[PDB]
C-alpha cells in the first residue's frame, strides 16, 4: 500500500532527511548491537532537526510476548532502548517518528501507550478512484495506447494494493514484449489479469469427454441460474461475466462473477440470501436435471456452501422467527475467493461473527437441523424446477460452452432470449451445429 | 549504574491521591522522624507494594515520594534480571542493593515484579531456574542476613496473585496499597495538573469533562491533555473551550468519526435501530438517562449507538434486580422489533444481529446465575431432563421480552416515526430535543413502585394484622 512511499513523500514535501532502516536490520546474534544502532541512529536524528526517523517492518523487533536462544533477550533489550529513547524524547525539538506496520496484534501495547505512539493512522486499501489514480500513475511509466479503458480495471480488481496494481501493468509490458506489440492492448491487459488472478493457461492438458461435461454442466447451471433469478425475480445477485472450462492455475473450469457495491452488503435481507443459495444449488440443479439421477463430485463444494449458509440464516443470524438460544461455528472453513461464487455478502460466509456458545439442550439441536433439513430440500425442488422449465437454453449453452470452451454473460443472454420457456428439445437437436454461436461480440 | 539524577519530582506534581497520599508522607515520615520510631522500638517496614491498573503512573509516584523524602533514587526494571544466563542476575541484584547499602540513606524502585516474582514450580526451564535463583538473591538481600535497616524497597505491580507467597511474608512486603482508578475529583485534578503547562481559560469547565470520560485511567487523562493541541487549527479559534475537550473525549472513546458514501434506505434502517434502542431505553429505570443518540459511523461499527450512564455502583458490587435484566434483554431485541414491526416479518434484515445474540446470552447468564425462579434458582442439576429444562427458561424468557419488544414499540409508533425523521434529517441529537420529542409524543409509562414503597406497605400492613391479632386476643380474653 507504499506507507514507505507515504514516509517518503512526507521527507520529500517537507524538505526534511529522511532516515530509512527496517525493523529487520535490527536482528543479529550479539547482544547489545541493535540498541547500539538505535542509540546512533536517533542522535543522528537529534544532529539535523527537524528529521524523520522511519523503521519498515517494526513488528520485527516489537513481537509481542506470546503466551501461546539469545536473540529474544537482544528484542527486548532492542524494544527498552527504543521506549526509553521515544519517552525521553521532548518534543520542542520537532523529531518525528515513524513506525510502519503489517500486523497490528503482534505489536506491544506499551507502544500503543500516548506518549511514544501518539497517533495511529491506518492504510486502507486504495478504492475504485484511488486504484484509477494509481493506475493514471503507473501508466505514464509505459507506453499505453487509447483503447485501454483503466476504470473498468480499477472497478473489477476489488482490495488490490498498489504494487500489485504495479505487477499488472509490468506484467502486461512483459506481455506485450513476448506478444511483440507495439504498446499495451486491452488483449494484453486482461492476458496480464487472467495471468495474475486465475493463473497461466496449460498446453493441452485436458481430461477425458465425461471429465470436462459435467464440470461444463455445472458451471453453466450456476450461470443460468443467476441469469434466470436476475431476469424474472430481479434478486440482489450478481451477473456472469464469463464461463470457462480451460484449466488455470488448479482450476479445471471456472466461472466469473462480478462484485457488487458494498452498500449492498451490509443488510442481507432474507430473500437475497435465499435467491444466492438457490444459485449455490443451481449446479447440483443442472446435474440432476441433465444426467437424471447420476450426480458427481463437481457439485459437493457448492452444497456444502448451501448447508452452512442455511445455519447461519437459522441460528447465527436469527432471521426466521423461532428464537434460538445459540448459534454453532462452522465446522469446515473455505476462505472467500476468485471467480467462484462470491460468499462474501456479508463480509464472507465462514466466519461467525463470535456469535457461538456451547449447547446445553440437545432436543433443541435436531429440531434446528430438521429445519435446515426443510428449507435446503424445499429450496432444492424450488430451484430444480426453476431450471428443469427451461432445458432447451442449458442444454445449448453446453453445447456452445463444450465446442468453444469459453462463453460470456452476453452469449449466455443471447442463449436465453433466443430459448424461451416451454419449447422442446427437438429444436436444439434439429440444428446442423448445437455448438454453433451465430452472434459476434 | 542504577542511579539516577534529578529527581524533583514532588506530591504536587502527582494528582489523584488521596488518603493514599498520607500513607506516601507517612514514607516520608519513615525517612525523617524514624529515630523516635526505633526509640519506641519500631522496625522500619521496608516493603510498600503499589497494585493497580496500568498507567495510573506507579513510577511517578515513585519519584514523587523520593523527591519528597530527599534521599537518592534507584529505578530499576525488573526485565533486565531474567536471562539466559545464570549467576549474572544474582550478581546484578547483588549489586544493586550494595550500592543502595553504600548509598544510605536510599529509596529503591523496581517495577512489574510479575516478570521476576513468578512462584516456582510454574514453568519447566533454565530461565525458570534463573527467576529462582534471583528471586531467592533479592529474597536474602531483603529478609536473609542482619546489615539493613535504612534502604527501604517500593515496587509496583499489576497482577498480585501472581507474586510469590514468600515474597508477600511480612517485614519483606507488608504495607500493599492499592491505587484505584481515579473517580471524578481525581480526573478532574489529573487533567488540571496535566494542563498546568499550556494556556487555559476562565470558562473552561472540567466537570462536563470528567463526567463524560468515566472510568478512565489517569494516562487516558493525559492522553485527553495531548488531543487538547491537536484539533482546533483546521478552524483557528482564540482560546480553548470545554467543546474541544468534549469532542476528544468522544473520538478518544470511540474512534474518529468518518464519513461516506451511503444510500437513503441505509441512513432509515441505522435510524429505526437506534430509535429502537432508545425508545425501548427511555422507559425503563436502569436505561432511562439516554444522553447522545447518533447514527453517524464510526471506527468499527458502521451502526449508531445510543449513550446512556446508568448508576455504577450496584453494577460492580452486583445489586442489580432480576427485573433489570428482564428489561436489558428487552433492550436487545427491540432492534429486531422495530425491523419486524416497519420491514415485515418476511424481510428481517442482519444489522440486529449483534444485539439479538447479546441478549440470548444474557438470558442463559441469567437462567443459570441462580436469579431464576423454576424450583429456586438451581443452576445445576443430576438428571438429564433437568438439565434440557435449564436452557428452556431462557428461550421462554427470551420469548416473553420478544413479546414485550413488541407491545412497547408498537405503543410508540407516532414518536417512533418522529425520531426516525429527526434522525435522518439530522444525523445526530442529544439528549433535551430527543426528550422534548419524548414528552410531544410519548405514551402512558406507569412506573413500577420502587423497594421503599414495598417495604412500606408491607411495613403498614404487618402492623394492621399484628394489632387485629392483638385485639382478637385481648377482647376474646377480657
Amino acid at each position: 500500500c507504499g506507507k514507505t512511499l507515504v514516509a517518503k513523500a512526507i521527507a520529500g514535501e517537507a524538505g526534511v532527511p529522511f532516515y530509512q532502516m527496517a525493523g529487520s536490520e535490527f536482528v543479529e546474534v550479539l547482544v547489545g548491537v541493535g540498541s547500539a544502532r538505535i542509540r546512533d541512529l536517533f542522535k543522528r536524528a537529534k544532529v539535523n532537526k527537524p528529521s524523520v526517523i522511519f523503521i519498515d517492518e517494526i513488528d520485527a523487533l516489537a513481537t509481542r510476548r506470546q503466551g501461546i536462544n539469545a536473540a529474544t533477550q537482544e528484542r527486548e533489550t532492542t524494544l527498552n532502548q527504543l521506549l526509553i529513547e521515544l519517552d525521553g524524547f521532548d518534543t520542542g525539538k520537532g523529531v518525528i517518528f515513524l513506525g510502519a506496520t503489517n500486523r497490528r496484534d503482534l505489536l506491544d501495547p506499551a507502544l500503543l501507550r500516548p506518549g511514544r505512539f501518539d497517533r495511529k493512522i491506518r492504510v486502507r486499501p486504495p478504492n475504485a478512484k484511488g486504484r484509477l489514480d494509481i493506475l493514471k500513475i503507473h501508466a505514464s511509466k509505459v507506453k499505453m495506447s487509447d483503447s485501454v479503458d483503466l476504470s473498468s480495471y480499477a472497478s473489477n480488481l476489488p482490495g488490490w494494493s498498489g504494487a500489485k496494481l504495479a505487477q499488472l501493468v509490468q506484467e502486461a509490458a512483459l506481455v506485450a514484449v513476448r506478444k511483440t506489440h507495439n504498446s499495451i492492448l486491452q488483449s494484453d491487459m486482461d492476458d496480464a489479469v487472467d495471468r495474475l488472478t486465475v493463473g497461466p493457461t496449460r498446453i493441452g492438458l485436458e481430461l477425458g469427454h465425461q471429465g470436462q461435461c459435467r464440470r461444463a454442466t455445472t458451471e453453466v447451471g450456476v450461470a443460468i441460474t443467476s441469469h434466470l433469478l436476475l431476469r424474472y425475480e430481479n434478486a440482489k445477485i450478481e451477473r456472469c461475466d464469463r464461463v470457462s472450462i480451460i484449466p488455470r492455475g488448479q482450476t479445471l473450469s471456472q466461472v466469473v462473477f462480478h462484485r457488487l457495491d458494498d452498500e449492498s452488503y451490509m443488510f442481507g435481507r432474507l430473500p437475497q440470501l435465499l435467491h444466492r443459495l438457490q444459485v449455490l444449488l443451481g449446479g447440483r440443479a443442472a446435474e440432476e436435471v441433465i444426467y437424471g439421477s447420476d450426480t458427481s463430485k463437481a457439485s459437493v463444494d457448492y452444497l456444502s456452501d448451501a448447508s452452512w449458509l442455511a445455519r447461519k440464516i437459522l441460528t447465527i443470524w436469527n432471521l426466521e422467527n423461532p428464537m434460538v438460544i445459540h448459534g454453532e461455528p462452522p465446522p469446515w472453513r473455505k476462505r472467500p475467493q476468485f471467480v467462484g461464487p462470491r460468499l462474501d455478502f456479508e463480509g464472507s460466509l465462514y466466519d461467525d461473527y463470535d456469535l457461538v456458545e456451547p449447547p446445553v439442550n440437545f432436543n433443541m439441536d435436531d429440531e434446528v437441523a430438521h429445519r435446515s433439513e426443510e428449507l435446503i430440500s424445499q429450496m432444492y425442488n424450488k430451484t430444480v424446477s426453476l431450471l428443469r422449465q427451461n432445458q432447451t437454453a442449458l442444454l445449448k449453452t453446453v453445447k456452445v460452452l463444450l465446442n468453444q470452451k469459453e462463453i460470456s454473460g452476453e452469449a449466455i443472454d443471447f442463449i436465453l432470449d433466443h430459448y424461451p420457456p416451454q419449447t422442446p428439445l427437438n429444436s436444439l437437436l434439429q440444428e446442423q451445429n448445437p455448438g454453433s454461436l451465430p452472434f459476434v461480440p | 549504574e542504577y542511579l539516577e539524577r534529578g529527581v524533583d519530582v514532588k506530591f504536587t506534581d502527582v494528582a489523584g491521591l488521596g488518603k493514599i497520599r498520607l500513607e506516601l508522607e507517612e514514607i516520608v515520615k519513615f525517612f525523617t522522624h524514624g529515630e523516635m520510631y526505633r526509640r519506641r522500638g519500631v522496625k522500619i517496614p521496608g516493603g510498600i507494594l503499589l497494585c493497580g491498573p496500568p498507567g495510573v503512573g506507579k513510577t511517578l509516584l515513585a519519584k514523587a515520594v523520593a523527591g519528597e523524602a530527599g534521599v537518592n533514587f534507584f529505578s530499576i526494571s525488573a526485565s533486565q534480571f531474567v536471562e539466559i544466563y545464570v549467576g549474572v542476575g544474582a550478581s546484578r541484584v547483588r549489586a544493586l542493593y550494595q550500592e543502595a547499602r553504600e548509598n544510605a540513606p536510599s529509596v529503591v524502585f523496581i517495577d512489574e515484579l510479575d516478570a521476576v516474582g513468578r512462584e516456582r514450580g510454574l514453568i519447566k526451564g533454565s530461565g525458570g531456574q534463573e527467576r529462582d535463583a534471583t528471586l531467592n538473591q533479592l529474597l536474602v538481600s531483603l529478609d536473609g542476613f542482619e546489615g539493613r535497616g535504612e534502604v527501604i524497597t517500593i515496587a509496583s505491580t499489576n497482577r498480585p496473585d501472581i507474586l510469590d507467597p514468600a515474597l508477600v511474608r511480612p517485614g519483606r512486603f507488608d504495607r500493599k496499597i492499592f491505587i484505584p482508578k481515579p473517580g471524578l475529583i481525581g480526573r478532574m485534578e489529573i487533567l488540571q495538573v496535566h494542563a498546568r503547562k499550556k494556556p487555559m481559560a476562565e470558562d473552561l469547565d472540567y466537570m462536563a469533562v470528567a463526567s463524560m470520560t468515566d472510568g478512565m485511567v489517569g494516562a487516558e487523562l493525559a492522553n485527553i491533555v495531548e488531543i487538547a493541541a491537536i484539533n482546533m487549527m483546521r478552524d483557528g479559534r482564540t482560546e480553548l473551550t470545554t467543546d474541544d475537550l468534549l469532542q476528544a473525549a468522544q473520538i478518544e472513546e470511540r474512534g474518529m468519526l468518518d464519513r461516506k458514501d451511503r444510500s437513503l434506505e441505509t441512513w432509515r434502517q441505522v435510524a429505526i435501530n437506534e430509535a429502537a434502542m432508545a425508545v425501548v431505553a427511555v422507559n425503563f429505570p436502569d436505561m432511562k438517562n439516554i444522553e447522545f443518540l447518533t447514527i453517524n459511523p464510526r471506527a468499527g461499527r458502521e451502526l449508531g449507538y445510543v449513550r446512556v450512564k446508568m448508576d455504577h455502583i450496584k453494577f460492580k458490587e452486583g445489586m442489580l434486580s432480576r427485573q433489570s435484566i428482564l428489561d436489558h434483554i428487552t433492550v436487545q431485541l427491540a432492534p429486531r422489533a422495530a425491523d419486524e414491526l416497519w420491514y415485515g416479518e418476511d424481510q428481517l434484515s442482519t444489522i440486529w444481529a449483534e444485539t439479538s445474540d447479546n441478549a440470548r446470552s444474557a438470558a442463559r447468564s441469567l437462567v443459570l446465575g441462580g436469579l431464576s425462579d423454576k424450583h429456586h434458582g438451581l443452576n445445576n442439576f443430576w438428571v438429564a431432563d433437568r438439565i434440557n429444562d435449564i436452557d428452556v427458561e431462557a428461550l421462554r424468557i427470551l420469548n416473553m421480552c420478544y413479546e414485550r419488544a413488541k407491545e412497547i414499540l408498537g405503543r410508540n409508533r407516532t414518536l417512533m416515526d418522529e425520531v426516525v425523521e429527526k434522525l435522518v434529517q439530522k444525523k445526530s441529537l442529544t439528549k433535551q430535543e430527543f426528550f422534548t420529542l419524548v414528552e410531544l409524543y410519548g405514551s402512558s409509562k406507569p412506573m413500577p413502585p420502587s423497594i421503599l414503597e414495598l417495604r412500606k406497605i408491607k411495613r403498614l400492613e404487618l402492623e394492621e394484622m399484628v394489632l387485629k391479632l392483638d385485639m382478637t386476643t385481648a377482647r376474646n380474653s377480657s
